[PDB]
């Protein structure tokens, strides 16, 4: 239903748009809001737009800095915040209301967009394959000192899914992150199938693949 | 007794078959209404929604002022 | 307009749970409640006059009384342990407004022990002037986690780094510990342990160079 633009990195004082595509349904019937969340914090509401008139209203905190627009032709809402500062680093959500007439609630949400406002520098991951050998067996990938968040790992271009544990990132002293992602499998399917590790770090425009086997 | 069955069966059977299809026609028009009755409901619910949508729309504009 | 919740609320498995949203210039049909599990968008659970969206379990009800919204869960569950938010709209400004959130805690609880695993250095990384080892503590309860790495036989602390624990979908925590190092010190000492204590036990894993 709602899907948003990918994660970004912005220099302080600069700006950023964020987009949200509302799939399948009448765009003129929608009402939309942006809601951001700082890491380990509450949700904070920013603004609303009603596409069919394009009438917006914003929270005073952000008035002046934020614009919200919509494009009916493409079924898309946009928010754009300017004069960025560190406290703006947040996950930004896009939410639909007026699912029905009496429903002032946000019935549908975006997947979120992480926006990071640091001054330098974007860094690409170091994707590594791991060493493998009815019971238990597990292989995976390693992503080394990159920056910043987040980082994506999927297996076989989207195929292999069950019993997969992707792990959270350590932030190093260096100011770079690393994380870890493995797949649990029984002994009876090892060196036969194919096993791709697809990694995307969108901010560095890094998209990488990686294979694994005993 | 009989003799007058000649004048009755061949009389109030036809008019009582003039019912066994002048009812078998209505049962279309009843559901010819539920056809319409339901579209109407569908129509109102569409407006009702646009209304809430426009009220807000006005509240937002009004808010932009004063 | 501003909303007010108890910063956390804890409860026994199978009880009535009550978060209160309070203040100030009232809602009512504007008020909404949301559940957010770690790393997920909020999911609307209650809206307006005690209304559940589709596919929402009946244990959830919305209460109201003047200044106050109250979400109420009957017979709580482990899966109901989440962060909850109330939201409403200021009738004057039409601004949206959220409460500060409430961590519903059902902390106890059915304990499970940390499953620890250790990958050897990436052989392709050995090629690349490095060889970090990858330890995967996971599936534990409580989030209590405290680890000791080890080379050959001698105690180790410096050179590594670790992550704080974080709740899974299965509500059991997880962690990760690495040891970046030189692609020669690893093929010098033999196997490497991983002393992961969960306040009683200590779980290792050992890989052969």
């Amino acid at each position: 239903q709602l899907v948003q633009s990918g994660a970004e990195v912005k220099k302080p004082g600069s700006s950023v748009k964020v987009s949200c595509k509302a799939s399948g349904g009448t765009f003129n019937s929608y009402a939309f809001s942006w809601v951001r969340q700082a890491p380990g914090q509450g949700l904070e509401w920013m603004g609303s737009i009603i596409p069919i008139f394009g009438t917006t209203n914003y929270a005073q905190k952000f008035q002046g800095r934020v614009t919200i627009t919509a494009d009916e032709s493409t079924s898309t809402a946009y928010m754009e915040l300017s004069s960025l500062r560190s406290e703006d680093t947040a996950v930004y959500y896009c939410a639909r209301y007026f699912d029905t007439y009496n429903n002032y609630g946000f019935a549908n949400w975006g997947q979120g967009t992480l926006v990071t406002v640091s001054s330098a520098s974007t860094k690409g991951p170091s994707v590594f394959p791991l060493a493998p050998s009815g019971g238990t067996a597990a292989l995976g990938c390693l992503v080394k000192d990159y920056f910043p968040e987040p980082v994506t790992v999927s297996w076989n271009s989207g195929a292999l899914t069950s019993g997969v544990h992707t792990f959270p990132a350590v932030l190093q002293s260096s100011g770079l992150y690393s994380l870890s992602s493995v797949v649990t499998v029984p002994s009876s399917s090892l060196g036969t199938q194919t096993y791709i590790c697809n990694v995307n770090h969108k901010p560095s425009n890094t998209k990488v693949d990686k294979k694994v086997e005993p | 007794c009989c003799g007058g069955i000649k004048k009755e069966i061949e009389a109030i059977k036809k008019e009582q078959e003039a019912i066994k299809k002048k009812i078998e026609a209505i049962e279309k028009e009843l559901s010819g209404i539920v056809q319409q009755q339901n579209n109407l409901l569908r129509a109102i619910e569409a407006q009702q929604h646009l209304l809430q949508l426009t009220v807000w729309g006005i509240k937002q504009l009004q808010a932009r002022i004063l | 307009i501003e909303l007010t919740q108890p910063p956390s609320v804890s409860v026994v498995p199978g009880q009535t749970a009550r978060i209160s949203c309070s203040g100030d210039n009232i809602p009512y049909e504007y008020a909404s409640w949301y559940q957010q599990k770690p790393g997920q968008a909020p999911v609307l659970v209650i809206y307006g006059d005690n209304n559940r969206p589709s596919g929402i379990p009946e244990r959830f009800s919305g209460s109201n009384s003047g200044n106050t919204a109250t979400l109420t869960i009957s017979g709580t569950q482990a899966e109901d342990e989440a962060d909850y938010y109330c939201a409403s709209w200021d009738s004057m400004t039409v601004d949206g407004v959220f409460g500060g959130g409430t961590k519903l805690t059902v902390l106890g609880q059915p304990k499970a022990a940390p499953s620890v695993t250790l990958f050897p250095p990436s052989s392709e990384e050995l090629q690349a002037n490095k060889a970090t080892l990858v330890c995967l503590i996971s599936d534990f309860y409580p989030g209590a986690v405290t680890v000791a790495w080890k080379a050959d036989s001698s105690p180790v602390k410096a050179g590594v780094e670790t992550t704080t624990p974080s709740k899974q979908s299965n509500n059991k925590y997880a962690a990760s510990s690495y040891l970046s190092l030189t692609p020669e010190q690893w093929k010098s000492h033999r196997s490497y342990s991983c002393q992961v204590t969960h306040e009683g036990s200590t779980v290792e894993k050992t890989v052969a160079p």
